[PDB]
């Protein structure tokens, strides 16, 4: 019952060949992060310089 | 120059010491002491450097 006061938001991945649709819900606004290039140290959330 | 090491056991070693202030004092029979003492954030590769 509490997904009836959350923002959904959707997203869909073709994944093996067939749509695969996805629900997301968030009931606070939030903010994280992520790696995305060159992060050797894994474990303490330090960005190593050229990351 | 001396080396100095100092090594934790279980009662100390339960504490990871993080915006703190640690001070360290070596004090001499006669002569001025010696008074280390600084603030720590956060540790990084393991091995940090204050």
């Amino acid at each position: 019952p509490f997904l009836a006061h959350d923002n959904m938001f959707t997203f869909t991945l073709n994944i093996s060949g067939t749509l695969v649709t996805y629900y997301a819900f968030v009931n606070q606004t939030f903010a994280f992060t992520y790696p995305v290039a060159g992060d050797p140290l894994i474990g303490s959330a330090i960005a190593p310089a050229g990351s | 120059v001396i080396g100095v090491m100092i090594l934790f056991g279980p009662d100390l070693g339960s504490h990871v010491f993080q915006y703190q202030t640690i001070t360290i004092q070596i004090t001499p029979n006669i002569g001025s002491p010696l008074t280390i003492s600084e603030y720590v954030y956060q540790p990084e590769g393991s091995v940090s450097v204050i």
